[PDB]
């Protein structure tokens, strides 16, 4: 059995995994089982989700997470995001479920009857963490791979019939995308956008050709970088500035995941294109405007007139200006003024909410959204008691959006802490002192008094 | 050497009294920035008006508040999380009208103490050290992040960060009960259980430690003067600190292994402070403590309540009497 | 060869015993509806 | 006053950090 | 005290008649009152228009009457203003409107007694709360 | 060598449990204190003394779970189980809050045995009673805030109930009738606890982040060996590490380790003496100065006045159900409430 | 190191399990039937679901007599009624 217990692999059991290190068959056994797991879980919870769905209530009443993944790529839904077929859900779980099997077996296989190191038997497949080259290559089909899965969204959206697009004219529905934008001014303008308010970085994408065009332009960027890196070695530059062994790597991958952890986050919490609010409710800005706009519309029914009404503090009761004038709801909702979504749209002029708008053209169907989301807004208990956290037991509701950011938070955070843990480790095992100071060679005796 | 080979060794230098170092770069100018403005701000600045209702709070000295009272008091709820640099105000005195400062220091300061982590690794690999203390100091540090940034980001403006302030730090944290129920959330309560036990075994240990220093002293003298700086010898008998503590307890719950113990130590109120952060961080977007509100009903459907239902009420009148100026519609939704 | 009955073995079946009966009368109650 | 004495007792511990940490008592290997 | 049959008797229509609901429709009118209205009227208040609750009292000066099986199921097919003169089940959810407000698709005739039976017999347990709102709590 | 003697030998044996002299307060106090808590959140109701149901058979959970404090017009009753209220009866002995204060005497008197055991083992063992010393903070705060307290007030109604929500409405109270968290003895409490949890943290993050390479092992815990002479981490590096990172740093371990000591239980101690004020109603309430400035200047506002409104609203909302032996009736439109909520 | 029997031994000997397949579950046992028949409430003095109020009552049975406290509990029951 090697290297399976302390003393001669280094490792206590509780850090038994870095007994894999420099095993390649084996690691390669843990990983393909590993992403088993996952595709295990996508499968299993898919179908777990769909058991459990009823068509005719919203999705974000339900508990789901993964539905609203499959029918954002316009899978299964119709106008308004009304399921008008599950049958796509079904398939999504079974072949998922289906594949983990397979990568189940390999991983398995991989683990413990394969050869414990690859390098003796293939020299393609066999890898030194310290060879720069066969690293990058690696990283290179990885790329490939990468961009490729890129590219099967932008044929999902413009071949096989779009995306569920929110703010398709004339209400919600699936629709196919001919005209992807390319412009790299708007596609890489995203990118150098401020992430603060009214602003939000690439949070902000609001339309599906902008959505398509940038993953046409990851897909090739993500191409051409896989072929550069099977075609270079790492340069001198590079050489010196960083740390080259398995763990390093780890540690990169590790701040990468983290970051784009807590980018999910946000993604989910603000943006209601990519993350429509027909299948994980109403975002947070979302739902406070719409119970301004809910008392708005009750107050002028019965006469208000709302564009005069001044509130207590002086500031308009239903409607004031943004620092910069635009016209927006007043109330603590003010913050919220930067939020865009297809029921408020159609009152919004050059100068921000239209008073003209407001009296006269309100549908029904704006009233019926902005009253559903006010009453599903993302506040909720642990135990999932919906509403403010005084609310009284009575309906069972925690808004996807909710569950989402804040699962990856924590996920985000704690790999930072492991990018940490396992950089500094990284760079103390490769000069030599991750197992404490030589008593004989301490470098801190060796240097000058501070005073 | 060239110049720029000389500076890197200059800023790289173990034998600078204070450790520069390129995260010192950063945080040196920032931490700086962020304390000068403060000081200012804590001394001199007049009221902000932090809910955007034109209803200014005053949080300097001289306006007013002592050193409980006073505060830098948040960005203006109409600023949200819009970013509001001194040149995006058309003066000073509108800048400051509207919590400018707040965001100068958070910004500066959450720079300024993530860099003083990356600088904690920095230091401990120029001295040959393990790297760890940074990820220590990572509990601290995320929570933090939590009340000034992540905290503000989800309910969509910094008006909603915690004050810099004594008084205005248990305002955020009544109001926070008022609309999370923080008490109820096991993150809080791991939180609770990180700090109570980091005190409690800070206590343990050092009394352990103190109680079984050997002798090396006379009794008109400090025992501390029993132990020198650099000696190679341990101070203390830890065969007899854990002869002791595995009796007052039982033997296999007393650590015999120094290296253990202090990992523990380390370990204990580290992990459930980054709970703590975990529990405002998620509380951020609205994952609330528990809920038992109405939970115990009798055979007829009476309300029987517990102690769940009178936290209830007293989160109530948090709830309804905070910001009395600033809701106009029934729901307080962020 | 060990004795049974110690210090040691008292001390474990005053929590033990009691652990395990009041278990059984918790695990009853989730049973109990109004 | 009050002010005065607030800002001169801060002032004070600022003073006190500079002294502690650059006129501290060095720590001597002995 | 008890879920009891008298607890149970409630009016069947504005002429005198009451029905007595089984525990079962008890029971049913609780998880379906949950399932397709609780999201505003959580407690007997309303959330998006406080200014009407579902007290019983307030139902019966509601034109036509509200405070009666009958009035409550009709309400259910083709909700009014308060004072009858506007037919709003464009913005309530109601059988007429099951196709705006899908959760309405699967609530049949028995379905609808059992939630207008929840709304007449939680006040008689909860007294003030129900319709009370935090006050109450 | 009489039987004093010999029941001397006897108590101080070598075994897995320690007993000794103070074992005899200790274990009975302690086991009757424990399962008196684990009796009464399990099956006994708070009904009759507060409204309220607190135990799993009535449907709470662990979080919700207590045993109460007596009825408030109990007063101070030792409400002993033959005592004149109860009169021998068990079951009536349970519905008025006995266990209450069975739980708070026999843990008062278990907490003395406990304290007596650090002495009695240090002295056998032949260290010095630092455990004992520092264990002073415990007490301090067991008597203060579950005696001194309710002893200064109406009746033990006022004490915390022994439970995780029930202690949690024990904070909030404080809120909003002490203003505690404006108190300057509270204060120092905090520093000391969040600073003890600071040191447990940090020394223990140093000492393993300045360890001797020992072994070959890449897990290093097992190169350290108890009976070792030499410090196991570098006492010299750690100092040079924080000297050049925060300024200054330890380097006398035993002032580290007294300090380690110092900190939190001064800190609980603080925060006894100011629960010992609450006791009386002698509270930091308010700043005078403050007030007078408000009352006068109705556009003076800080967050210390804001905090009050918040203390008036939880007296207000939670009075009626939290003191329910004051009968208290606050119509709707008395409420104190601000706009809309 | 201090006499007993390891801890250990004892739980892994099967006579160990053939006294503890019988103590233990007939403890958890007799828990439950303290609870299934009711006997819990009596000892106790709990409020079975249909106890806490008379059928019409609102009001809770608190408690506002020390030395009297046990009668004014007893007539609470009584009115149980
Ligand atoms: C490598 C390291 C380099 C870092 C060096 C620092 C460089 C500067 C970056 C500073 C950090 C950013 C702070 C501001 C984050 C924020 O307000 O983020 C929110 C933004 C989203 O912004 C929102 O984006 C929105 C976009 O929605 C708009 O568009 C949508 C389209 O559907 C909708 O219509 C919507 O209604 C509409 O408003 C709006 O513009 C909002 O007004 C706007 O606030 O997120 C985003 O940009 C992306 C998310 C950023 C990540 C979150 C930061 C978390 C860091 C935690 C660290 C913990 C550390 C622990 C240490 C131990
Ligand atoms: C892709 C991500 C990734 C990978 C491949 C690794 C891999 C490795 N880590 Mg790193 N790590 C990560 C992310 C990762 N880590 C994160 C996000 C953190 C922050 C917590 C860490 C912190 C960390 C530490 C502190 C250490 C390592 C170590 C190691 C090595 C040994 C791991 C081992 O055997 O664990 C064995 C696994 C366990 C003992 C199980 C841990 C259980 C966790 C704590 C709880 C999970 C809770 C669960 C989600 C919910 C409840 C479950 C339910 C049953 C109730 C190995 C190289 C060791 C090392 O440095 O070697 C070089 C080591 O000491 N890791
Ligand atoms: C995703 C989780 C994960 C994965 C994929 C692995 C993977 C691996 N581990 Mg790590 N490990 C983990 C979590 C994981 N570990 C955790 C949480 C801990 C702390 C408890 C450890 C602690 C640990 C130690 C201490 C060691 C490993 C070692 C290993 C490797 C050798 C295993 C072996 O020899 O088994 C022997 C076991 C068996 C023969 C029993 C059966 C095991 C199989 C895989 C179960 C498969 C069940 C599955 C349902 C089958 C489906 C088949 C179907 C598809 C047809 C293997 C690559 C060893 C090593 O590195 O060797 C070089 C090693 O010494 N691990
Ligand atoms: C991204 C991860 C993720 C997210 C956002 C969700 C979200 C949701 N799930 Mg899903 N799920 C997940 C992963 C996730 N799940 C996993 C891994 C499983 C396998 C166990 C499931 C299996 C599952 C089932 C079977 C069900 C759900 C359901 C739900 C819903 C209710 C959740 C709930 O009530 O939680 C309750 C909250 C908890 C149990 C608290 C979790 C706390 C963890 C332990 C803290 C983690 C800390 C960290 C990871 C550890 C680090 C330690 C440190 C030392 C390093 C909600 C939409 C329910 C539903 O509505 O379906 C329709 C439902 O029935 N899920
Ligand atoms: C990343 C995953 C991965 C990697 C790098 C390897 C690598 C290796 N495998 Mg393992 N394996 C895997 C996953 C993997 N395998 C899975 C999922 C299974 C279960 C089916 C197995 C079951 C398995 C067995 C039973 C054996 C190997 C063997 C080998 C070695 C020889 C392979 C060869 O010569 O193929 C050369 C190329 C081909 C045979 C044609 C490849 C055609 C592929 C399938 C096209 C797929 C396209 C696309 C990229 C797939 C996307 C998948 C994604 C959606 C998940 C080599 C070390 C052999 C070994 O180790 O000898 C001792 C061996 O006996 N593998
Ligand atoms: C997983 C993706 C991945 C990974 C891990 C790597 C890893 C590597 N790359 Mg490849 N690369 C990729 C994808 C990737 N690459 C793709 C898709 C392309 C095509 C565009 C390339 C094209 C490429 C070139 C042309 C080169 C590399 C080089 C390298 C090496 C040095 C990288 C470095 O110093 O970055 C650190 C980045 C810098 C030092 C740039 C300045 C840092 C600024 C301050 C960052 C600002 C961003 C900030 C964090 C905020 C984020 C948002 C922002 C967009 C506003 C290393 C082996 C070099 C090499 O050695 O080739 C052999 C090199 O010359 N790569
Ligand atoms: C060291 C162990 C210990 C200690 C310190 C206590 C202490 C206490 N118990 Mg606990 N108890 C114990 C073990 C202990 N108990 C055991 C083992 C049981 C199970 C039987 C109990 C069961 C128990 C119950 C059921 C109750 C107490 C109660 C009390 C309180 C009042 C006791 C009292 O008034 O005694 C008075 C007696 C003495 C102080 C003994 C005096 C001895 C002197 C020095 C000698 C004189 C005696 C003389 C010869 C007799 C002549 C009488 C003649 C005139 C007729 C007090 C906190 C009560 C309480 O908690 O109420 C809230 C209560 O109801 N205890
Ligand atoms: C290495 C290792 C490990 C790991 C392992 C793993 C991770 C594995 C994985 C595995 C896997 C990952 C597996 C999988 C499996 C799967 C399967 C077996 C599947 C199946 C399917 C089916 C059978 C289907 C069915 C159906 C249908 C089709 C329809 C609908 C309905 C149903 C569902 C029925 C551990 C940790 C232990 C440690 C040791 C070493
Ligand atoms: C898809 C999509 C899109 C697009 C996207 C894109 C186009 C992206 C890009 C992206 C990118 C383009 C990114 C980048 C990144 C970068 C990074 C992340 C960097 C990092 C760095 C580092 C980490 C460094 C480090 C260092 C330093 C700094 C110093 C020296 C040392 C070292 C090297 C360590 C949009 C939005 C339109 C829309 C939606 C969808
Ligand atoms: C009061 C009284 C008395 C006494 C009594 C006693 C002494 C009792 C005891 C009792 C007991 C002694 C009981 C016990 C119970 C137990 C239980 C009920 C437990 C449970 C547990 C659990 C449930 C666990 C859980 C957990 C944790 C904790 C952590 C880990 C994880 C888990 C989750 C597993 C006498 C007669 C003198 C007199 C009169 C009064
Ligand atoms: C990797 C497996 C992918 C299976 C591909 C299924 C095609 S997807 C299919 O495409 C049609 C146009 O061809 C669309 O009209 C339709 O809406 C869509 O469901
Ligand atoms: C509970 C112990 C406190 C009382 C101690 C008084 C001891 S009394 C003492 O007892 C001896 C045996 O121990 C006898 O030999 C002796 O005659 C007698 O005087
Ligand atoms: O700002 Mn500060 O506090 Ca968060 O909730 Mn809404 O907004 Mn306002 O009320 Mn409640
Ligand atoms: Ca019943
Ligand atoms: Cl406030
Ligand atoms: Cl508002
Ligand atoms: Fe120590």
């Amino acid at each position: 059995a090697t290297n399976r217990d302390q003393e001669s692999s280094g490792f206590a059991w509780w850090a038994g995994n870095a007994r894999l290190i420099n095993l390649s068959g084996k690691l390669l056994g843990a990983h393909v089982a590993h992403a088993g797991l996952i595709v295990f879980w996508a499968g299993a919870m898919t179908l777990f989700e769909l058991a459990h769905f009823i068509p005719e209530k919203p999705m974000y009443e339900q508990g789901l997470i993964l539905i609203p993944h499959i029918a954002t790529l316009g899978w299964g839904v119709g106008p308004g995001g009304e399921v008008v077929d599950t049958f796509p859900f079904f398939v999504v779980g079974v072949v998922h479920l289906i594949s983990s099997a397979v990568l189940g077996f390999g991983g398995v296989y991989h683990a413990i009857r394969g050869p414990e190191t690859l390098e003796e038997y293939s020299s393609f497949f066999g890898y030194d963490w310290k060879d720069k080259n066969k690293m990058t290559t690696i990283l290179g089909f990885h790329l490939i791979v990468l961009g490729i899965g890129a590219l099967l969204l932008v044929a999902k959206a413009m071949f096989f019939g779009g995306l569920y697009d929110t703010w398709a004219p004339g209400g919600g529905d699936v629709r196919v995308i001919t005209n992807p934008t390319l412009d790299p001014r708007v596609i890489f303008g995203y990118l150098l956008k401020s992430p603060f308010g009214g602003e939000g970085w690439i949070v902000s994408v609001n339309n599906l050709e902008d959505v398509v065009g940038g993953h046409i332009w990851i897909g090739l960027i993500c191409i051409a970088g896989g072929i550069w890196h099977i075609l270079t070695t790492p340069f001198g530059w590079a050489r010196r500035a960083f740390i080259w062994s398995g763990e390093a790597y780890l540690s990169y991958s590790l701040g990468a995941l983290s970051m784009m952890g807590f980018i999910a986050t946000c993604f989910v919490w603000f943006n209601n294109t990519v993350y429509p609010s027909e299948f994980y409710g109403p975002t947070g800005p979302e739902a406070s405007q719409a119970q301004a706009m809910t008392f708005l519309i009750r107050d002028q029914k019965l006469g208000a007139n709302v564009g005069s009404a001044q509130g207590p503090t002086g500031l308009g009761k239903y409607l004031m200006r943004s620092p910069t004038g635009e016209i927006i709801f007043g109330g603590e909702t003010m913050r919220f003024w930067d939020f865009r979504g297809p029921w408020l749209e159609p009152l919004r002029g050059p100068n921000g909410l239209d008073l003209n708008k407001i009296k006269n053209d309100i549908q029904p169907w704006q009233e019926r959204r902005a009253a559903e989301y006010m009453t599903h807004a993302p506040l909720g208990s642990l135990n999932s008691v919906g509403g403010v956290a005084t609310e009284i037991n009575s309906v069972n509701f925690v808004s996807p959006r909710s569950w989402l950011a804040t699962s990856h938070f924590v996920l985000a955070f704690f790999f930072l802490v492991g990018h940490l843990w396992h950089a500094g480790r990284a760079r103390a095992a490769a000069a030599g002192f991750e197992k404490g100071i030589d008593r004989e060679s301490e470098p801190v005796l060796s240097m000058p008094s501070l005073d | 050497a060239n110049l720029w080979e000389r500076f890197c060794n200059w800023v790289t230098s173990t034998d600078n009294r204070l450790y520069v170092g390129w995260f010192g770069v950063i945080m040196i100018p920032t931490l700086l920035a962020a304390t000068i403005c403060f000081v200012i701000a804590f001394i001199a600045a007049p009221p902000v008006d932090i809910d955007g209702i034109r209803e200014p709070v005053s949080g300097s000295l001289l306006y007013g508040n002592n050193i409980i009272t006073g505060a830098v008091v948040p960005s203006s709820n109409a600023i949200g999380l819009h970013f509001y640099p001194i040149w995006e105000a058309a003066s000073l005195d509108e800048w400051l009208y509207n919590g400018g400062p707040y965001q100068l220091i958070i910004f500066h300061f959450l720079l300024g103490a993530s860099c003083y982590m990356g600088r904690q690794w920095e230091l401990s690999y120029r001295l040959g050290m393990r790297p760890w203390i940074c990820v220590a100091y990572s509990a601290p540090l995320a929570s933090a992040f939590a009340v000034f940034l992540i905290y503000p980001i989800g309910q969509g403006s910094f008006s909603d960060g915690m004050p810099l302030g004594i008084s205005g730090t248990f305002n955020f944290m009544i109001v926070f009960q008022a609309e999370h129920n923080i008490l109820m959330h096991p993150f809080h309560q791991l939180g609770v259980a990180g700090v109570f036990g980091g005190a409690l075994f800070c206590a343990m240990h050092g009394s352990l430690v103190t109680s079984s220093l050997i002798r090396e002293t006379t009794e008109t003298e400090s025992a501390n003067y029993g132990y020198k700086f650099g000696q190679e010898e341990e101070t203390y008998n830890i065969v007899a600190a854990h002869g002791y503590f595995g009796r007052l307890i039982f033997q296999y719950a007393s650590f015999n292994n120094s290296r253990s113990l202090h990992f523990f130590l380390a370990a204990w109120p580290v992990v459930g402070v980054w709970f703590a952060a975990l529990g405002i961080s998620t509380m951020a977007f609205n994952l609330n403590g528990f809920n038992f509100n109405h939970s115990v009903i009798d055979a007829k459907g009476n309300v029987i309540n517990t102690w769940a239902d009178i936290i209830n009420r007293a989160n109530l009148g948090m709830e309804v009497m905070h910001e009395r100026n600033a809701h106009n519609f029934p729901l307080d939704l962020a | 060869s060990y004795p049974i009955f110690t210090v040691r073995w008292v001390a474990v079946h005053t929590l033990a015993v009691p652990t395990i009966f009041f278990l059984g009368a918790i695990a009853a109650m989730q049973f109990i509806q109004r | 006053m009050e002010t005065i004495t607030y800002v001169f007792i801060f002032a004070c511990i600022i003073a006190l950090f500079f002294f502690a940490i650059f006129f501290r008592e060095p720590p001597r290997i002995t | 005290a008890e879920l009891t049959p008298e607890v149970l008797t409630v009016p069947l229509n504005s002429e005198g008649k009451t029905i007595t609901l089984t525990e079962k429709q008890y029971l049913e009118g609780k998880r379906l009152f949950q399932y397709a209205c609780a999201s505003c009227h959580v407690g007997g208040i309303t959330k998006t228009n406080p200014s009407l609750d579902l007290r019983t009292e307030t139902l019966a000066l509601a034109t036509p009457p509200r405070d009666n099986i009958e009035g409550l199921v009709d309400y259910m097919k083709n909700p009014t203003t308060y004072d009858g003169e506007q037919e709003i089940a464009e913005v309530h959810p109601s059988l007429r409107s099951a196709d705006i407000f899908p959760k309405m698709r699967n609530l049949t005739e028995k379905d609808l007694v059992a939630i207008a039976g929840h709304i007449l017999v939680e006040p008689k347990i909860l007294g003030d709360k129900w319709g009370g709102g935090k006050v109450y709590y | 060598r009489g039987w004093f003697d010999i029941l001397d030998d006897w108590l101080k044996r070598d075994r897995f449990v320690f007993v000794g002299w103070s074992g005899i307060l200790l274990f009975p106090c302690a086991y009757l204190a424990l399962g008196g808590w684990l009796t009464g959140t399990t099956f006994v109701t708070s009904w009759y003394t507060h409204g309220l149901a607190s135990s799993y058979l009535e449907g709470c959970n662990f979080l919700t779970v207590a045993v109460s404090t007596p009825a408030n017009s109990m007063g101070h009753s030792l409400l002993l189980l033959w005592g004149p209220e109860a009169q021998g009866d068990f079951t009536r002995w349970c519905q008025l809050g006995g266990l209450w204060t069975f739980i708070a005497l026999h843990g008062a008197f278990g907490l003395i045995g406990f304290m007596l055991r650090q002495f009695e083992i240090a002295r056998l063992v032949g260290v010095r009673p630092y455990n004992a010393i520092a264990f002073s903070a415990p007490i301090a705060v067991f008597v203060s805030v579950f005696l001194i307290y309710p002893l200064g007030q109406s009746s033990w109604f006022f004490a915390p109930s022994f439970g995780v929500a029930a202690i949690f409405r024990f904070l909030l109270f404080f809120q909003g009738f002490h203003n505690w968290t404006l108190n300057p003895f509270h204060m120092m409490g905090v520093a000391g606890v969040l600073g003890g949890a600071l040191l447990c943290a940090i020394h223990g993050a140093t000492v393993e982040n300045t360890l001797f390479q020992d072994g070959e092992g890449a897990s290093t815990f097992r190169a350290f060996n108890p009976t070792q002479a030499e410090e196991t981490y570098s006492m010299v590096t750690a100092n040079r590490f924080w000297s050049q990172i925060f300024g200054i740093a330890f380097s006398n371990k035993r002032w580290l380790h007294f300090f380690m000591l110092f900190v939190p239980v001064t800190g609980l101690w603080m925060s006894a003496i100011g629960v010992v004020g609450l006791a009386l109603n002698l509270r930091s309430y308010d700043f005078i100065s403050q007030e007078i400035r408000a009352a006068e200047d109705p556009e003076f506002e800080t967050f210390y006045t804001k905090n009050l409104l918040l203390n008036e609203g939880i007296r207000a909302w939670m009075a009626p159900q939290d003191q329910p032996h004051e009968n208290f009736v606050f119509p709707e439109e008395v409420l104190p409430r601000g706009n809309a909520l | 190191t201090t006499g007993e029997r390891p801890f250990s031994d004892i739980i892994t000997s099967v006579r160990y399990w053939v006294i503890h397949s019988i103590t233990i579950p007939a403890l958890f046992i007799a828990g439950w039937l303290f609870v299934s028949t009711g006997l819990a409430y009596d000892v106790f003095g709990t409020p079975r679901p249909d106890s806490y109020y008379a059928q019409e009552q609102r009001s809770i049975p608190l408690v506002t007599d020390r030395f009297e406290a046990k009668q004014q509990v007893e007539t609470f029951l009584e009115q149980l009624k």
